[PDB]
């Protein structure tokens, strides 16, 4: 419950990066952020955990309407 | 053309995928061969050695077929027919500007490669089963 | 005899620290104690490695060395790489035959400007307290930002131009907001254009 899905994530996109974004919506807690280890790439997603379950709720309903990169992200719940 | 040698900031030098410190410019080319180096390029032949290569053009007989290549090969004396296969104008000896389009390779061994430019994006099929003929007692080579 | 990490946890004031090896010890209250004691600085990390503390920095490619600032304003990486650069280029012939001929005055830049890089713009560096040692990924851990202001890198990524006009400026979840609430998580947020003034409260947002 207190972690959402983030997609349509550009792989330039950093940890850091998220982090300063998601932060202006809520605390955030951690982030995990899956990478081709092989490769060192971002895969386009990235889970962003919140330390409740209404601040995750909150965080999906106003998260709709950022672009990165031109890339418009998406936010759900996992 | 060794892609692993590395110099670091001190003036060794340093296999890459091995991870191996190296202090003098000879003990790097001692190293690349050798039981660490070796395997480690297989976890990262004979018959490509001894291909014969006279490299003469053989004759092509282009025609639009409607429902196709006739190459005369003089003999090759071996059981290897002659093999096909399609490849991209993306790498060249030269790499200039134009590359874009795909060349129906065609080869067989003593003898050189011959190219066929295909501006369409799908026509026909290059495969080698489905579509190729060998008329190896006439050596004429078939291919639609 | 050597009672586990529950019953460790269970008695120590503060069992935080208390960690795998410490129940392994030859006093464990004790240990823990001195682990959990004021302002003592913990073992490194490379005790129970299997590296010699560095031999994992092999592969990777660093920078020679940065000059501090105060020194490259005295023009001495210049001359000294040009005169590299220049000698690179000698033979041996006339390596050996500048040994005994040797034309000099080939930097001589001054004295009062090497005593002034020392005296007059001699710069405090960026030094640490005593608790931070030094491990082997340290220098690349340097991920270690607020609600209410976003960085310029973030604003160049979004899109977002910096400007003080509330309304126009906002980040694009301001509407949202407007509909759905402030931060269930930020009581105390203060966002212009929503609970603080539009031009008044210009840093974004703000923690009030
Ligand atoms: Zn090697």
């Amino acid at each position: 419950d207190a972690t959402v899905y983030v997609g349509g994530l550009d792989e330039k996109v950093s940890e850091p990066l998220l982090w300063e974004l998601f932060l202006q919506a809520g605390p955030v807690v951690n982030t995990h952020m899956p990478k081709d280890r092989v490769t060192g790439q971002h895969q386009g997603y990235g889970f962003v955990e919140f330390l409740s379950e209404e601040d995750a709720d909150y965080a999906i309903k106003i998260m709709n309407m950022i672009k990165l990169y031109g890339k418009p992200i998406r936010v759900n719940k996992a | 053309k060794d892609p692993y040698f590395m110099k670091n900031h001190l003036g060794s030098y340093e296999c890459k995928l091995c991870l191996t410190l190296h202090n003098n410019e000879g003990s790097y080319l001692a190293h690349t061969q050798g039981k660490k180096h070796q395997t480690n390029l297989a976890r990262r032949v004979e018959v490509k050695k001894f291909v014969k290569i006279g490299r003469p053009g053989y004759k092509v007989t282009k025609q639009r077929d409607s429902e196709l290549f006739q190459i005369d090969y003089p003999e090759i004396a071996e059981g290897i027919m002659p093999r096909h296969r399609f490849m991209s104008a993306y790498e060249q000896r030269i790499e200039p500007p134009d590359r874009r389009w795909q060349y129906l390779l065609m080869a067989a061994e003593p003898y050189e490669t011959i190219a066929f430019k295909v501006p369409s994006r799908e026509i026909d099929k290059a495969e080698g089963k489905f579509w190729t003929h060998w008329n190896r007692e006439t050596k004429q080579f078939f291919l639609q | 005899n050597r009672f586990t990490v529950a019953e460790l946890k269970q008695l120590v004031a503060r069992p935080d620290v208390v960690e795998m090896h410490d129940v392994t010890a030859q006093d464990p209250k004790l240990l823990v104690h001195l682990k959990a004691t004021r302002n003592s600085v913990p073992v490194p990390r490379h005790w129970c490695f299997k590296r010699k503390y560095l031999q994992g920095k092999r592969g990777i490619e660093k920078p020679p060395f940065e000059l501090p600032d105060f020194i490259k304003r005295t023009g001495i990486q210049e001359m000294r790489e040009a005169l590299q650069e220049k000698e690179e280029q000698k033979t041996m012939k006339s390596k050996m035959r500048e040994k005994v001929r040797p034309k000099m005055g080939k930097i001589d830049i001054d004295y009062q400007k090497l005593h002034d890089a020392f005296f007059k713009w001699q710069t405090k560096p960026k030094l640490t307290i005593h608790g931070d040692l030094y491990y082997e990924g340290k220098e690349f851990e340097t991920r270690l930002k607020k609600p209410g202001d976003l960085s310029d890198e973030l604003r160049i990524s979004l899109g977002m131009p910096v400007g003080p006009n509330a309304h126009k400026v906002p980040p694009p979840w301001l509407i949202a907001m407007q509909r759905y609430g402030p931060p269930p998580s930020y009581p105390n947020l203060k966002i212009p254009g929503l609970n603080s003034p539009i031009p008044e409260s210009c840093s974004f947002g703000y923690h009030a």
